[PDB]
């Protein structure tokens, strides 16, 4: 369903990580973040609810999903929270990461050269699909 | 916990060849499928990965294919170093597994083994054990049935085989197979028999001997 | 060009300790996952652990669970397997390999390896055994009347290897020596064996010469027609 | 052309804007950043790279997009720069203003006018916004 | 509830000034783009200006650059027309209207106005002119010979406007009261009228009552049939 | 400096008629036109923007599209309350601009006009100058043609017409029109005339009388 994102948290370098998985495509978001903050989720909720249409997002019960703040954005924005494939495209990502880490002297910037290639990289070879690809697509044959 | 099988277990070729082999997942693994090959005595060395991305430095003869829960490696011009054993490996889900391989081995006509039986030496007897061999040597195909008969009983979990790899020079292949028994029972009968059945005999040939002479 | 050495493999009795290790060099251990990899003599491939150190996830084979811990120094570019409890069916030659994420085609397109293996070691043999060191009796595998047949038998020996040679190795065609077999009682047996003309029976002697390095034991056995 | 973007730097309570127009669609990507730099440029960009596709961005000949940290962020991306619709622009200063109120800080208020300005509709309830039109125009470019 | 009420509007003669107002409520008027539209009396409508506070520009019609400025206060939500050098042809009534951004549907949808003006004030009458305020002179149309119509005539009086009854309100059916004409003297005219039986004259009187404040006159004018 | 050309610039109608305004821009003003509405000594009202956006409140009746620089306002089923002048306006480019106008009257049958002359009051001789005055009472439709002669030379120049809003209950206009002369100039002639032409006549009449 083109609408449906999940939204997670995770540190790695002593660093805070926002990751929202596209969960039909495989299509990521992420940004480092300055702290792990409700105030930080709803930031980052308002700038992706702006690029595509999010409607629903699953999370855990950390008090930065749940508090007022990130309530009020989705309520504002219009989109439904859930409360408890995509654990795969964390992991995925990590290992990017990693791979590239070297390229890059911040992890800030390590992180959007990471989620540049995870939505650029195709699987299955020369002729396969990039989740960048897949989202637009999805979307775009959504509206008609 | 998936299961990825590798057919065939073996496959025979020359040199020219297009030859294939393909790996069914037991459920969607979707692309995350790769292709090793690995030579007797070497690590493996990866080919395919991906379902169908060649890896760097691998001739362009090997491709990768997909197809649902189907995969295909097909080799399309089979050259002398090809002929080893290849894997297939899904990572979609951990564990991640491997199929079971495929040996590909070179054809050659037809050669019936020539067969040899030889009795156990006295020197082992007056050890306590007695083991008795059959050899089969210089045989094309590999494929070979070996039955051990004492007094005319076949024999069952006594025994034990060894192939030789295929021989360099004239692609053949050799076998012994060993049957083991006490000093007691060897004593106990007389006529040890290896029959051996192959593509190349019109029918089973025994080689025996009589434990008196 | 990377590459890795693995080492710390050798002989250990059931319930035996040992550790593996994997040198690294060419590459960031840290930067990517890197697994154990084993094959049983004669098997296949099965996979044993991994570890990416960059985000410290780890994973076990179920059959190893309990048994092994996986973990790595990256101040020497090192991982390490560490194996408890073994059991005989454990022996295999152990491989390290490297999981790249990604390649990149230097012309701005990339490729997911989706777990794919790109470098692995040579392997290190482990085997686990309560057999001791012994050599191998050695007996005639006797002609009688073409071509005829005769050979050595070398029994009851451990651990591998043996080496078999004809006339002091003047003699080469013909011969076949036979992959070690494993005894029910964790002992190995093999033949050797070699085809010539009958007529040469007689006129001709065969001897061969068996080397056990592990027990210092060398055997010359004359193999003639019998009487 | 779907790959084109321009690339724009605007001020609003002291604050500095980057913005980032998508020629075809009129789709807009924007953020509060610190300071007017070509590290900040190049982290936006960054960023914008990922989740489209930009072949091409246009510019002027600021020093925050004609420094090395920008240049080296194209190379990475396969981005190729132009030196020489400004009404998009003034649409989101009006519509930042129009929603200012329903927001603490200016960062935030950025924010829902891009969600805003590409989720409105010109010409009725059939008429199409800028998000719709944008993945439309890169949906057909694949095929 | 929004809303915008104009003030500052009045008689001013060519290159004199004037500062019009647009004072705003149920709104921050800062937030948003404001024009002023005029509308010459009986023509359309004609725009002249905008700001927008939040951002600082500012627009001009070429017919009023150079001598226009439009400007705000955020702290009393207002703002202002300055006028300069006034001609004859910048008499209008002068609207202040506010243009958004967009529309918000009140339930996940947004329009955008694309400088569509949701909201105007009533509006305040400009008047540029040499002349001087002056008093009417009322004249009877007289009817002669089963219909006849008599009046009376409103000459020569400014600015607008004249109030005319008939019997001081009592008789209104059949009364046209025609819209004022602006002569080439500067001055406006107009007539009032009415029709009423043949039968009638010479029985009924009829007295127009005619009212002109801003010269604090008034004149009532009996109406009756001549002798040719 | 943009162009919106609208039309017609009156029309006549019957509550329960289609009706349909349009506005041509001279050069692509894309969808950025709106349409407003204005009733007498009123400010004009909002009534579609964007091209085909209907304005919170505005009745389903009113509709707004466009083909290329061609607008459209369409009134599906005329109500009394829509008897009314319209206007367009572009704001794609500064200035922005506004169509000259739609006025909307209500269509009833011919009634032609009754016509009355007025000379001018001996108290107004006095004063200088004489004013004639020329009453059409009560007709439709509101094209009328007002010649005024003085000793059979038509007039040109020396007067000026009202008209009446249109009746509110018969739908009727009046129309007054003042020849204006100096005292000595009115003294040198002795036939003043009103000719008035209009629908309704079967053919032109003319009210006069002699000095």
């Amino acid at each position: 369903s083109p609408g449906i994102w999940q939204l997670d948290c995770t540190h790695l370098e002593g660093k805070v990580i926002l990751v929202a998985v596209h969960v039909a495509s495989g299509y990521i978001e992420a940004e480092v973040i300055p702290a792990e903050t409700g105030q930080e989720t709803a930031y980052f909720l308002l700038k992706l609810a702006g690029r595509w249409p999010v409607k629903t997002i699953h999370t855990d019960n950390g008090s930065n999903f749940t508090s007022t703040t990130v309530k009020a954005a989705c309520d504002w924005a219009g989109i439904k929270q859930e409360f408890g494939v995509v654990e795969s495209m964390n992991k995925e990502l990590k290992k990017i990461i990693g791979q590239v880490r070297d390229q890059a002297e911040h992890l800030k910037t390590a992180v959007q050269m990471a989620v540049f290639i995870h939505n650029k990289k195709r699987k299955g070879g020369i002729g396969g699909y990039s989740a960048g690809e897949r989202i637009v697509d999805i979307i775009a044959t959504d509206i008609q | 916990d998936i299961q990825m099988t590798q057919s065939p277990s073996s496959l025979s070729a020359s040199v020219g060849d297009r030859v294939t082999i393909t790996c069914r997942a037991s459920q969607s693994v979707s692309s995350a499928v790769a292709w090793y090959q690995q030579k007797p005595g070497k690590a493996p060395k990866l080919l395919i990965y991906s379902a169908s991305s060649l890896y760097s430095g691998v001739p362009s003869r090997f491709s990768g294919s997909r197809s649902g829960t189907d995969f295909t490696l097909t080799i399309s011009s089979l050259q002398p170093e090809d002929f080893a054993t290849y894997y297939c490996q899904q990572s979609s889900y951990s564990p991640l597994t491997f199929g079971q391989g495929t040996k590909v081995e070179i054809k050659r006509t037809v050669a019936a083994p020539s067969v040899f039986i030889f009795p156990p030496s006295d020197e082992q007897l007056k050890s306590g054990t007695a083991s008795v061999v059959c050899l089969l040597n210089n045989f094309y195909p590999r494929e070979a049935k070996v039955q051990w008969k004492v007094d005319n009983a076949l024999q069952s979990g006594n025994s034990q085989e060894s192939v030789t790899e295929q021989d360099s020079k004239d692609s053949t292949y050799s076998l012994s197979s060993t049957l083991t028994l006490s000093k007691a029972d060897y004593e106990k009968h007389k006529v040890y028999a290896c029959e051996v059945t192959h593509q190349g005999l019109s029918s089973p040939v025994t080689k025996s001997f009589n434990r008196g002479e | 060009e990377v590459q890795l050495v693995e080492s710390g493999g050798g002989l250990v009795q059931p319930g035996g300790s040992l550790r593996l290790s994997c040198a690294a060099s060419g590459f960031n251990l840290y930067s990517y996952s890197m697994h154990w990899v084993r094959q049983a003599p004669g098997k296949g491939l099965e996979w044993v652990a991994y570890i990416y150190p960059y985000s410290g996830s780890t994973s076990y084979a179920d059959s190893v669970k309990g048994r092994f811990t996986i973990s790595a120094d990256t101040s020497k570019n090192t991982a390490y397997l560490q194996m408890n409890s073994l059991r005989a069916e454990d022996t295999a030659v152990y491989y390290c390999a490297r999981e790249s994420s990604y390649f990149y085609d230097g012309s701005y397109s990339y490729y997911d390896y989706e777990g794919a293996m790109d470098y692995w070691g040579q392997g290190t043999l482990v085997t686990v055994s309560s057999a001791s060191t012994k050599g191998p009796s050695v007996f005639p595998l006797a002609p009688s009347s073409g071509t005829a047949a005769l050979g050595c038998l070398v029994k009851d020996y451990f651990p591998e290897p043996v080496t078999v040679s004809w006339n002091s190795g003047a003699l080469t065609s013909g011969v076949h020596t036979f992959p070690a077999v494993l005894q029910s009682s964790g002992l190995y047996s093999l033949s050797s064996v070699v085809t010539v003309p009958s007529s040469s029976l007689g006129t001709q002697t065969y001897i061969c010469n068996v080397n056990h390095k592990p027990s210092n034991t060398k055997v010359d056995k004359k193999v003639e027609p019998k009487s």
